[PDB]
C-alpha cells in the first residue's frame, strides 16, 4: 500500500517524472520501481539514481500510496495522468503536478509550481503552500481546458488560474493575482482573498467567487444586484454577493462574477 | 528671404518630408509611393547617410507641408 | 566610389529593400535613403571594437584562438551539457537558423530566439485566438485608419510612417490626408505628435480599455464612466471612428507585450480587430522587431512544428513558454550552459537572468564588443549578414526578401560557423 | 425604498433596487423628414431631454452642408412634442400614444430588489 | 540497378490490371532489363504500382505554417522522433520533414502545393527544401491578382500572357491557380462576390471573364496542366448551381500543352464542397449526382473531390471571406493575410464530428461523387489536405471506396442520419478495384499535370518512383477486411524514389531531396518588354518591395526541373 | 521619490547600439533617466546631475534628461539596456518575457557616478569556466 520515496540530492537541472503515479507503480517490485525510467535534462536516467525506495508493493493503484519524504522542489509532472491511488509530497514540487489527471488524490504539503492541475479531468489536488501561475489551466493554443476535478490551493497562487476552465472546481483559500478566470467557459473558481484585476477577463461562461477584495474589475460586465446565501455547485456560501454578467467582450457571454459586498462597494 | 533649411543632427532619416513634399513625389513615383529614390532624379531634400539632406533647395516652393510632417523639427522654413 | 542599389536592411522589422549602400574599396563608407540607425549599422563607428579573431578566456584573461579551437571548445560544452540553451538568432539569416535548429535537436537543446523577450506574447495571444494580417501593401495602398498601439515607430521603426502612412497608394493618392492617424501611449512620443487621435491612457491599463471598447462595438453599456484614464464619452468615440473605416490597420509593439497581462493584451486587442470586420475590414500586424526575428519563427515552426521555446531534450520537440524560454530557464537556473547567437542578452536580459549567466559557460557567436561578450568564455566572430553575407530575410508581416552581400569579410558566416560546430557535436556524441 | 440604508449609522445596509427603463413607461411615435429638415438646431437645443443628435460639421466644397444628419434616440424620448412644435419646417412628425393606448402599450411597473 | 520480381503489378496508363511481372530499374528510370547483377526486391504475393501522384495538397507556404505555428495543441497531440531522421510535430498540420516522410510511407512521391502568393514564393520554396523525397511544384494564385484583372477587362489576353509567363518563372510556379476569382480582391474591403457575374469593387470585372481569360492564356502559353479552379460560393447551401455554371465557361477552349498528354481544359478542386443544395444549414441537401452526372457526360472536365476524414483538422485557403464566414459560425480562431496586388488568405479549425449532421452530410456527398462518376480517368483522390482532413488519411479514404461494408458500418452507426435522409450514399454498392484506386491515386493525376511521360506508371522511359503494398490481391478480400486495406496502404513494404530505396517495411530509410518542378515559357520580345515596363512601374508605385527583389533567385531551387510550355 | 519607470526605445540609443555598445556614444544615449522639467525641479536636480534609482529588484546610477517627448505625471523613462536591467522586473509570470516596462522604483539625487559598460557588468560577478 505505502511506498516511500526519499529524495536524495536534488539537481540545478530538473527531472521530469511522469512515471512517479500508482498506475505505474502497481504490479511492480521495490527493484522494478527503482528501474523505472525518469528524464534528468536531455539524459535518460532510473528513478533510483535520485531517489531511496522502500515500502510493500501492490498490484491495483487505488490501493497504493506514493509518499515522496522529502523536498522534490526542482521535478516535474508528477502524478500527471494518474487515474487512481494517492500521493502525497513532504516538500515542494516544481511545474504540471497532476497534470491531465483522471482521478485519484494528490497532496502537497508545500508550495507547487505553475500548471498545477493542467488539463485536469477528474480528481483532486491539494496543495498546502502557495501555487504558481495556470492553476487548472489548458495548454497553449487549445480552447478546451480543464474539464473536471478539484484544485484546492490553501496559500496563494498568481496568474491566469482556470485558464479557458470548462469544468471542474478551484479553490483559492488566499490571494491570486490578475486574470483568474481567463477565458474561462465553465466550471467554479472560488477564491477567498483578493484579487487584484481582470477576474474573469473574456470570460463566456462558468462562475468565480470572490470573498476578498477586487482592487479592480473591468467594464464589460453589468451589474445585475446582490444575490444572498447562493449556492454554487453544491458549496454552500453566506452573506451578500455583488453579482455580474460578462463578459460582455465576448459575443453570447454568460459568465457571472460574484463579488462580496463588505470589501467591494467601490467595484458596484 | 523664408527657405528652407535642415537640422541633421536633430534628424531622424524617417523620411516624413521626402515623402510629404509634393515636387518630390512629381518627379518620382517611388517617392510618391513612400520609397527613397533608387532611380537618378533630381528631388529638393533626401535622407543620406542616416539625415535629411538638401540638394536643390531652388525648387522648394515654401509650401510648408515637409514642416508639418517632422515631429522632431528638424527641417524649417526660416530666414535664410 | 561604387554605388550598390536596392540594398535590404539588416536592422529592424520594417526590412526596407531599397538602401543605396556607398562603397570605397572593399568597404561601406556612406549610404542612401536608410534611416539614421540603418545608417549606423552599415558603417563603421570609429573606435569600435571589431573582433578579428576568436578568443576564449582562460580563467580571467581573453586570449585569441583559431576558429577550430574556439569551435572544438564550444561543441563539448554542448556536448556535455544536459540543459543547453541556444539563444539569439533574430539577427542573422535563415539557412544559419534552420542549422541552428539541428543543432539543437542533436544536442538535446532548448532553442529560443528574441521572440521570447518581444513578441513571443503576441504569438501566445494568435496561438489561442488568431492572427488576421496584411502586408505593407495593403496598408499602403488601402489603409483608411491606421492605429499604432503601444509602438514607437518614430523612434524604432524610423521610416515605417514615411512607407505606409505619408506613401500615396492606389485607393489613398493623397497619403497622409487620406489617412486618420490613432497612437496609443501613456507618453506623447514623436510619434504621438503626428497624430490625428492621441490615446494618452494610463499605463498598464490597456487590457481594461480594451475591454470597455469591445463591449461597446457589441452593442453594450460600458460599465464605468472612465476606463484607462479615458472618460467613456470618447471610448465610444473612438469605436465609431475604427467602425466607419474601409480599411483599418492595427500595429501594436512593446507597450503591450511587455505591459501588464502581457500576451492578454495582444489577446483582447486581436479580437476587437477581428470582431470589427463585422462592420469594416481590419487587420493587425505586429511591429516585430529585428530585421528577421521573423524569420527564426518562420524556420522553427515548419521544421518543428513550433516557433520558439523549442525543447529538444526529450527528442521529441515540446513547447510552454513560461517553462522552456530563455529567461525562465536561466531564471530558474535550469540552464547548465547557454549559446549566443546574433542577440544581446547581456545588454538586454534582466538583472536575475544574468546572475546565472555569471555561473555558467556561454558561447557568443557575435562581431562586437557587448556586455554578453563580457559575459561570454568563447568569442566567435562572423561575417556580418546583409553586409559581407546574403541569405533569407522575413519582414515583420512575412514577407521575405534576400539579404544581399555588398562586400567580401575573411571572417566565416554565421552558417558556416554552426555547421562546423554541428559536426563535431556529433563527433564528441559518438 | 432605501430609506434605511440612509438612516443606517454604521452602514451596515446594502439597499438594491431595479427600476423600470424609462422606454417602457413611455409610448409614442416620432419621424425626422431629413430631406425637409434644414438642420437649424432648433429641435436639438429645446429637447429637454436630449434625444435628438445632429452631425454638425463645417462645410466643403464637396459636401456643402452643415450637417450630414439626424437622429432620435427613442430610449430617450418622452414623447412631451415640443420639437415638432418648434420645427420652422414642420419636418418631425410626432404623436403621444399614452392616453388613447397607455393601458395597453405601457406595463404597470414592478420594482425589484434585495436587502443586505 | 534493382529488380522488382513477382508483383501483381498496377498500371492503368499502360493497361496493367494485376498481372504477374518484374520491373527493371537502372540509374533512377524504369528500364526494359538489367544485368543479372541487379539486386533482388522480392515482390511476391505483393501489389506494385506507380509511385503516388497527389495534385493538390497544402504543405508549404505562408498559409500552411501559419496554421503550424497557431495550433501548438495539434503539435502537441502528435511529436515523432525516428531515429535517424528529423523531427516533427503536427497531427493536422505536419512539419516539413514529417510531412515528406509521412508521404512517403503511403507510397507517394510527387505531391503539388496547390495555393502559393507570388510576393511570398521564397517562402515556399524554403519548405520544400525540409521537405524530404518528394518530388514537388507549386501553384501561383492568380485569380484576384491586379495585373490579370487589369489586363483582362481590357480584352488583351496577349498581354495577361506575357505577365503570368513572367509571374511563373519569377515565383517558380507550375500552374494557373483560381480561387473564388475576384471574391479574395472583394475581401480587401470586408466583402465578397457571390455567383460568376457579380464583379469585384473598381475592376470591374466578372468571375467569369477572369476565368474564360485564364483558360485561354493557360493554353495560349501551352502549359502542361489546365487552370485549376476552387469555385466560387465554396461552401453555402445551394451553390451546386454556381459550380455548374463555372464548369460551362472555358469548355470552348482548345486544350494545347506542349508537354505531356493533358487532354483537358479544366481542372476542378475539391468540388464537394461545392456541391451542396438546399438554401440554408436545415435544409442543406446533397446535390453530387447532377454534379457528377455533368462529370459524366462531358470530357473537359477532370476533377478532384477533397474528402472529409470526419477528423478535428485544419482549414487553410486563399478563400479570405469563406474562412472568416467559417469563424462566424464555429467561433474558433481565426488567422488572414491579405497580399498586396495578389491575393488573399485565412485560417480556421473546423471539427468534422460524424456525429453531426452537416459534416455527415458532406462526408457522403464526397462518397457520392467518387462511386456515382463512372470513368476514374476523371478524378482524383484529395482531402484538400488539411481542409477536408489531414492527406494521411488517404488510405481510410481508399478503403472507404474498396469496401460497402466499411461504409454502411460507419453510416448505421456514427454517421448522423443525415448521411442517409439527404444524400444516396446508403444506396449505393459500388466497390472500387485495386485498378481504379491506381487510377485516382496516379494516373489521372500525372496525365492531367503534364507530367505522364514520366510519372504515375510503370512502363519503360518513366521515373523509378514504385510503391510496394503488402497486399495479395489474389487471396485479399477488399470489401471484408477493410482495415488491412488500410493498415497497409499506410505503411508501404517498399518504396523507390528515383531507383533508390527510401522506405523499408513502412520505416523512412533515406532523405533525397526531390525536384520543384515549375513552367519554362517563351512569348514575343515586343509583348514580353512592353508588360515588364508596366509591371516595374506599378512596382514603384504601388509594391512595398523593390523589382529587383521580387523573383525568386536560383539559389532556391538546388534540383530546378524546368518543363516546357510554349516557345520562341 | 517613487515614480513608475517605463523603458524602451530611442533613435541615439539604436544609433548608439549599431555604432557600438563599447562607446562612450551607449552610456550618453543609454546610461540616463528621462524626466519632465516640474519632476526634475521637485527633486533638485538639473540636466546632467545622476540619479540613484533603486526597485525591488536591483540598483543603478543614470544621467538626469530633460525629456523631450512628455510623460504623464509620476513617470520616468530609462532607454532599454544593461542600467535600465539593473532595476526592472524579471519575472515573466510564466510566458518566458520579464516585465521591462512600469515598475515603481525609488529616485534621489547621488553624487555617485555612473557606471560604464564593462564596469556594470563586473557587478554580476562572472566566473569563468
Ligand atoms: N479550399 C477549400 C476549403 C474547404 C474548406 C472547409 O470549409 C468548410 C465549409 C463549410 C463547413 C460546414 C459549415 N458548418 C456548419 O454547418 C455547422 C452546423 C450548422 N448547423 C446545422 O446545420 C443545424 C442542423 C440542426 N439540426 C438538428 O439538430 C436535427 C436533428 C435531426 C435528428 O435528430 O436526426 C432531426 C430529425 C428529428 C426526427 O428524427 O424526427 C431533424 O432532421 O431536424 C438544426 O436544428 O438546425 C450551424 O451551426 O450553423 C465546413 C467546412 C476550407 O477551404
Ligand atoms: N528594459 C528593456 N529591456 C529590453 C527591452 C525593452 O523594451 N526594455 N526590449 C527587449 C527586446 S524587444 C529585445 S528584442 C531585446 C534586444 O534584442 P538584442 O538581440 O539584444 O538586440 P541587439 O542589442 O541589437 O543585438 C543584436 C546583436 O546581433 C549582432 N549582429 C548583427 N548582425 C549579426 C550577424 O550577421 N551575425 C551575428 N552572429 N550577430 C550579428 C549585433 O552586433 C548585436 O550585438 O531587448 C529586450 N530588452
Ligand atoms: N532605436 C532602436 N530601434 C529599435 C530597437 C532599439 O534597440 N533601438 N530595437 C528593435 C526591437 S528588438 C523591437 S522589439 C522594436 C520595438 O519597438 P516598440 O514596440 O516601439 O518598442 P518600445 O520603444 O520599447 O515601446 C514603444 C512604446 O510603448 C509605450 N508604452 C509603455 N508602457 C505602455 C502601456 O502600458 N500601454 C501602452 N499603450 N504603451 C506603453 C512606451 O511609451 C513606448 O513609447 O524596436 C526595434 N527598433
Ligand atoms: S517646402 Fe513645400 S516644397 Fe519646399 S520642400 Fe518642404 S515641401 Fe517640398
Ligand atoms: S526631417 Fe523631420 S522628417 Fe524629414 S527626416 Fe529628418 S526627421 Fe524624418
Ligand atoms: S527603417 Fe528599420 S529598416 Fe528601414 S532602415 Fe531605418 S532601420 Fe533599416
Ligand atoms: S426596509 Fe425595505 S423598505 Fe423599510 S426601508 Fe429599508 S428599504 Fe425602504
Ligand atoms: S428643427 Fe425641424 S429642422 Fe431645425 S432641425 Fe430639428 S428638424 Fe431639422
Ligand atoms: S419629443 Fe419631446 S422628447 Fe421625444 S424628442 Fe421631440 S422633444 Fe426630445
Ligand atoms: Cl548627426
Ligand atoms: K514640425
Ligand atoms: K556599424
Ligand atoms: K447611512
Ligand atoms: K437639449
Ligand atoms: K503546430
Ligand atoms: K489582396
Ligand atoms: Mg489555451
Ligand atoms: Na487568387
Ligand atoms: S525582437
Ligand atoms: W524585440
Ligand atoms: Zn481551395
Ligand atoms: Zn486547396
Amino acid at each position: 500500500s505505502e511506498i516511500i520515496l526519499t529524495p536524495k540530492e536534488q539537481p540545478e537541472v530538473p527531472l521530469e517524472a511522469p512515471n512517479i503515479k500508482p498506475d505505474v507503480f502497481a504490479g511492480k517490485s521495490i527493484e522494478e520501481i527503482k528501474n523505472i525510467q525518469i528524464m534528468h535534462g536531455n539524459e535518460v536516467v532510473k528513478l533510483g539514481d535520485f531517489f531511496e525506495v522502500s515500502g510493500e508493493p501492490a498490484d491495483a493503484p487505488e490501493d497504493i500510496k506514493i509518499i515522496i519524504d522529502g523536498d522534490v522542489y526542482n521535478t516535474k509532472r508528477i502524478g500527471q495522468e494518474m487515474t487512481a491511488g494517492e500521493i502525497i509530497v513532504r516538500g515542494n514540487v516544481n511545474m504540471y503536478v497532476g497534470a491531465g489527471m483522471k482521478g485519484g488524490k494528490i497532496t502537497v504539503e508545500g508550495n507547487a509550481g505553475s500548471w498545477a492541475g493542467q488539463d485536469m479531468r477528474g480528481g483532486e489536488i491539494e496543495i498546502l503552500g502557495d501555487a504558481g501561475d495556470y492553476v487548472g489551466s489548458s495548454y497553449r493554443g487549445d480552447w478546451r481546458g480543464m474539464s473536471g476535478g478539484t484544485i484546492t490551493v490553501h496559500g496563494n497562487a498568481d496568474n491566469e488560474i482556470g485558464e479557458y476552465m470548462n469544468g471542474g472546481k478551484i479553490i483559492i483559500k488566499g490571494d491570486v493575482n490578475i486574470m483568474p478566470g481567463i477565458h474561462m467557459n465553465n466550471g467554479l473558481i472560488i477564491i477567498e482573498g483578493n484579487v487584484v484585476a481582470r477576474a474573469g477577463g473574456e470570460m463566456a461562461g462558468g462562475t468565480i467567487v470572490v470573498k476578498g477584495m477586487m482592487q479592480e474589475f473591468l467594464a464589460g460586465f453589468k451589474y445585475l444586484g446582490v444575490e444572498k446565501d447562493i449556492e454554487v455547485d453544491g458549496e454552500e456560501l453566506p452573506g451578500a454577493f455583488y453579482k455580474f454578467e460578462g463578459d460582455h467582450a465576448i459575443k453570447g457571454a454568460k459568465g457571472i462574477v460574484y463579488a462580496a459586498v463588505g470589501c467591494n462597494g467601490h467595484i458596484a | 528671404a523664408i527657405g528652407l533649411k535642415a537640422y541633421p543632427e536633430l534628424c531622424h532619416g524617417c523620411g516624413n518630408c521626402v515623402i510629404a513634399c509634393p515636387v518630390n513625389a512629381l518627379r518620382s513615383p517611388e517617392v510618391a509611393g513612400g520609397k527613397g529614390p533608387t532611380d537618378d532624379v533630381e528631388i529638393i531634400m533626401i535622407v543620406e547617410d542616416g539625415v535629411v539632406n538638401i540638394k536643390n533647395p531652388d525648387l522648394c516652393g515654401k509650401c510648408g507641408t515637409c514642416v508639418e510632417s517632422c515631429p522632431v523639427d528638424a527641417i524649417r522654413l526660416e530666414e535664410l | 566610389m561604387e554605388y550598390v542599389k536596392n540594398v535590404v536592411c539588416p536592422f529592424c522589422g520594417t526590412l526596407c529593400d531599397d538602401i543605396i549602400c556607398k562603397v570605397e574599396g572593399n568597404e561601406i563608407v556612406g549610404t542612401i535613403n536608410a534611416c539614421r540607425i540603418g545608417h549606423s549599422k552599415f558603417v563603421h563607428a570609429e573606435g569600435a571594437m571589431r573582433y578579428k579573431k576568436p578568443l576564449i578566456r582562460k580563467n580571467g584573461e581573453f586570449v585569441e584562438v583559431s576558429y577550430d579551437e574556439a569551435i572544438d571548445k564550444a561543441a563539448k560544452i554542448l556536448a556535455e551539457s544536459k540543459r543547453p540553451l541556444m539563444y539569439g538568432w533574430s539577427c542573422t539569416e535563415c539557412e544559419a537558423q534552420a542549422v541552428g535548429v539541428e543543432l539543437a535537436e542533436e544536442a538535446g537543446a532548448v532553442i529560443d530566439n528574441t521572440a521570447s523577450v518581444c513578441h513571443g506574447p503576441s504569438v501566445l495571444a494568435l496561438q489561442d485566438v488568431g492572427y488576421p494580417i496584411c502586408t505593407f501593401g495593403e496598408v499602403k495602398n488601402r489603409a483608411d485608419v491606421v492605429v499604432y498601439w503601444g509602438c514607437n515607430p518614430m523612434h524604432a521603426h524610423p521610416r515605417h510612417m514615411s512607407r505606409n502612412v505619408f506613401a500615396r497608394g492606389f485607393f489613398r493618392e493623397r497619403g497622409r490626408s487620406d489617412r486618420t492617424l490613432i497612437v496609443v501611449d501613456p507618453r506623447k512620443t514623436d510619434s504621438a505628435k503626428l497624430a490625428d487621435i492621441h490615446l494618452q491612457l494610463d499605463f498598464d491599463r490597456d487590457y481594461e480599455l480594451l475591454d470597455a471598447m469591445r463591449a461597446c462595438l457589441l452593442g453594450h453599456e460600458i460599465l464605468y464612466d472612465e476606463v484607462a484614464g479615458v472618460p467613456r464619452e470618447q471610448i465610444e468615440e473612438a469605436v465609431e471612428v475604427l467602425k466607419n473605416a474601409q480599411f483599418g490597420i492595427l500595429f501594436f509593439g512593446m507597450g503591450i507585450t511587455h505591459s501588464r497581462g502581457k500576451h492578454r493584451n495582444i489577446d483582447t486587442a486581436i479580437m476587437m480587430v477581428q470582431d470589427l470586420n463585422d462592420y469594416a475590414k481590419w487587420t493587425l500586424i505586429p511591429m516585430r522587431g529585428h530585421y528577421n526575428v521573423t524569420g527564426f519563427n518562420q524556420v522553427c515552426t515548419w521544421e518543428s512544428g513550433y516557433p520558439y521555446c523549442v525543447d529538444f531534450s526529450g527528442g521529441e520537440p515540446r513547447y510552454n513558454p513560461g517553462e522552456t524560454g530563455a529567461n525562465d530557464l536561466l531564471q530558474n537556473r535550469e540552464a547548465d550552459a547557454m549559446m549566443v547567437i546574433a542577440s544581446d542578452p547581456g545588454a538586454h536580459f534582466p538583472q536575475r537572468a544574468l546572475e546565472r549567466m555569471a555561473e555558467i559557460p556561454v558561447i557568443a557567436i557575435e562581431p562586437h564588443r557587448t556586455p554578453t561578450t563580457e559575459m561570454a568564455d568563447i568569442i566567435i566572430p562572423p561575417a556580418i549578414v546583409g553586409m559581407e553575407a546574403e541569405g533569407t530575410a522575413y519582414r515583420m508581416e512575412g514577407v521575405p526578401i534576400r539579404m544581399k552581400k555588398v562586400v567580401d569579410s575573411d571572417l566565416l558566416s554565421d552558417r558556416e560557423i554552426l555547421e562546423r560546430l554541428l559536426e563535431k557535436v556529433r563527433e564528441y556524441k559518438a | 425604498c432605501k430609506a434605511c440604508e440612509t438612516a443606517c449609522p454604521q452602514d451596515a445596509i446594502t439597499i438594491t433596487r431595479e427600476l423600470p427603463e424609462r422606454k417602457d413607461l413611455v409610448t409614442g411615435e416620432i419621424e425626422i423628414d431629413k430631406d425637409t429638415c434644414i438642420y437649424c438646431g432648433m429641435c436639438e437645443e429645446m429637447c429637454p431631454v436630449d434625444a435628438i443628435e445632429i452631425d454638425h460639421q463645417t462645410p466643403s466644397s464637396a459636401s456643402p452642408v452643415v450637417a450630414t444628419d439626424i437622429r432620435v434616440d427613442e430610449d430617450k424620448c418622452v414623447h412631451c412634442g415640443i420639437c415638432k412644435r418648434i420645427c420652422p419646417v414642420d419636418a418631425i412628425m410626432q404623436v403621444c400614444r399614452i392616453c388613447p393606448y397607455g393601458e395597453y402599450e405601457i406595463k404597470t411597473p414592478e420594482v425589484t430588489g434585495t436587502s443586505y | 540497378e534493382y529488380i522488382i520480381k513477382n508483383g501483381f503489378v498496377y498500371c492503368p496508363l499502360n493497361g496493367v490490371d494485376g498481372e504477374k511481372m518484374d520491373i527493371c530499374v537502372k540509374d533512377g528510370k524504369i528500364v526494359e532489363s538489367v544485368s543479372d547483377s541487379a539486386k533482388v526486391i522480392d515482390a511476391s504475393g505483393k501489389i506494385v504500382m506507380p509511385g503516388g501522384v497527389d495534385p493538390h495538397s497544402h504543405i508549404a507556404g505562408a498559409k500552411v505554417n501559419v496554421g503550424r505555428m497557431y495550433r501548438p495543441e495539434d503539435s502537441k497531440r502528435d511529436a515523432e522522433k525516428f531515429k535517424g531522421g528529423r523531427a516533427g510535430s503536427g497531427f493536422s498540420v505536419p512539419s516539413t520533414f514529417m510531412t515528406g516522410y509521412r508521404y512517403a510511407q503511403m507510397g507517394y512521391t510527387t505531391a503539388m502545393e496547390a495555393a502559393m502568393p507570388p510576393l511570398l514564393a521564397r517562402h515556399t520554396h524554403e519548405e520544400f527544401h525540409d521537405t524530404p523525397i518528394i518530388d514537388h511544384a507549386a501553384y501561383p494564385l492568380f485569380g484576384n491578382n491586379w495585373f490579370v484583372m487589369e489586363y483582362l477587362k481590357e480584352g488583351d489576353v496577349d498581354a495577361c500572357a506575357a505577365y503570368a509567363s513572367w509571374l511563373l518563372r519569377a515565383t517558380k510556379g507550375y500552374t494557373i491557380k483560381i480561387v473564388n476569382p475576384a471574391g479574395t480582391e472583394a475581401w480587401g474591403w470586408g466583402g465578397n462576390v457571390h455567383g460568376i457575374y457579380d464583379p469585384a469593387p473598381y475592376f470591374d470585372i466578372t468571375p467569369a471573364e477572369i476565368i474564360k481569360g485564364l483558360a485561354e492564356v493557360n493554353e495560349k502559353l501551352q502549359l502542361p496542366h489546365s487552370i485549376h479552379l476552387h469555385c466560387n460560393d465554396l461552401g453555402h447551401p445551394g451553390n451546386y448551381e454556381t459550380t455548374l455554371a463555372s464548369f460551362d465557361v472555358p469548355k470552348n477552349i482548345k486544350p494545347n500543352p506542349a508537354t505531356g498528354s493533358r487532354d483537358t481544359v479544366l481542372y476542378a478542386t475539391h468540388v464537394q464542397f461545392h456541391s451542396y443544395g438546399g438554401t440554408t444549414w436545415r435544409d442543406f441537401v446533397s446535390e453530387a449526382p447532377k454534379i457528377a452526372d455533368y462529370v459524366n457526360k462531358n470530357d473537359h472536365i477532370v476533377i478532384d473531390v477533397g474528402q472529409i476524414t470526419l477528423d478535428e483538422t485544419t482549414t487553410m485557403t486563399a478563400d479570405g471571406p469563406m474562412e472568416y464566414d467559417l469563424h462566424s459560425l464555429n467561433g474558433l480562431k481565426w488567422a488572414n493575410c491579405d497580399v498586396e496586388l495578389e491575393t488573399g488568405s485565412g485560417v480556421v479549425p473546423f471539427i468534422y464530428s460524424a456525429r453531426a449532421p452537416v459534416p455527415a452530410v458532406q462526408w457522403a456527398i464526397g462518397m457520392e461523387l467518387f462511386l456515382l462518376i463512372d470513368n476514374p480517368e476523371k478524378v482524383c483522390l484529395t482531402t484538400d489536405s488539411p481542409n477536408a482532413g489531414p492527406f494521411t488519411r488517404y488510405p481510410r479514404v481508399i478503403a472507404w471506396l474498396m469496401s460497402n461494408k466499411y461504409r454502411m458500418n460507419l453510416i448505421e452507426g456514427e454517421l448522423h442520419k443525415w448521411a442517409q435522409r439527404k444524400s444516396t450514399v446508403a444506396t449505393i454498392d459500388r466497390e472500387y478495384t485495386f485498378s481504379e484506386i491506381a487510377q485516382i491515386t496516379r494516373a489521372t493525376s500525372a496525365k492531367v499535370l503534364g507530367l505522364s511521360d514520366t510519372k504515375g506508371h510503370l512502363g519503360v522511359g518513366a521515373d523509378a518512383d514504385i510503391a510496394v503494398y503488402d497486399i495479395n490481391p489474389e487471396t485479399v478480400d477488399p470489401s471484408a477486411e477493410y482495415m488491412a486495406i488500410e493498415e497497409a496502404f499506410s505503411r508501404a513494404a517498399c518504396v523507390l524514389k528515383d531507383g533508390e530505396i527510401v522506405v523499408k517495411d513502412g520505416e523512412v530509410v533515406a532523405s533525397p531531396h526531390g525536384r520543384t518542378y515549375w513552367v519554362d515559357t517563351q512569348v514575343d520580345e515586343s509583348i514580353y518588354s512592353e508588360v515588364l515596363a508596366n509591371v516595374e512601374s506599378k512596382f514603384k508605385q504601388y509594391y512595398s518591395v523593390n523589382f529587383a527583389n521580387y523573383p525568386v533567385q536560383d539559389d532556391y531551387l538546388p534540383k530546378s526541373a524546368p518543363v516546357k510550355g510554349v516557345m520562341l | 521619490m517613487r515614480v513608475i519607470l517605463n523603458t524602451g526605445r530611442t533613435i541615439w540609443q539604436g544609433q548608439a547600439i549599431e555604432s557600438g555598445k563599447d562607446l562612450k556614444m551607449y552610456v550618453d544615449a543609454a546610461a540616463i533617466i528621462q524626466m519632465n522639467p516640474e519632476m526634475m525641479k521637485q527633486l533638485g536636480i538639473a540636466e546632467g546631475d545622476n540619479v540613484k534609482v533603486i526597485s525591488e529588484y536591483g540598483d543603478v546610477v543614470v544621467k538626469a534628461v530633460e525629456a523631450k517627448e512628455p510623460l504623464p505625471e509620476g513617470m520616468v523613462y530609462i532607454p532599454m539596456g544593461p542600467w535600465a536591467n539593473r532595476v526592472i522586473r524579471p519575472y515573466t509570470d510564466s510566458t518566458a518575457t520579464p516585465s521591462f516596462k512600469n515598475i515603481p522604483v525609488e529616485i534621489i539625487p547621488t553624487d555617485e557616478e555612473v557606471l560604464d559598460m564593462p564596469t556594470l557588468m563586473k557587478v554580476y560577478g562572472k566566473v569563468g569556466q
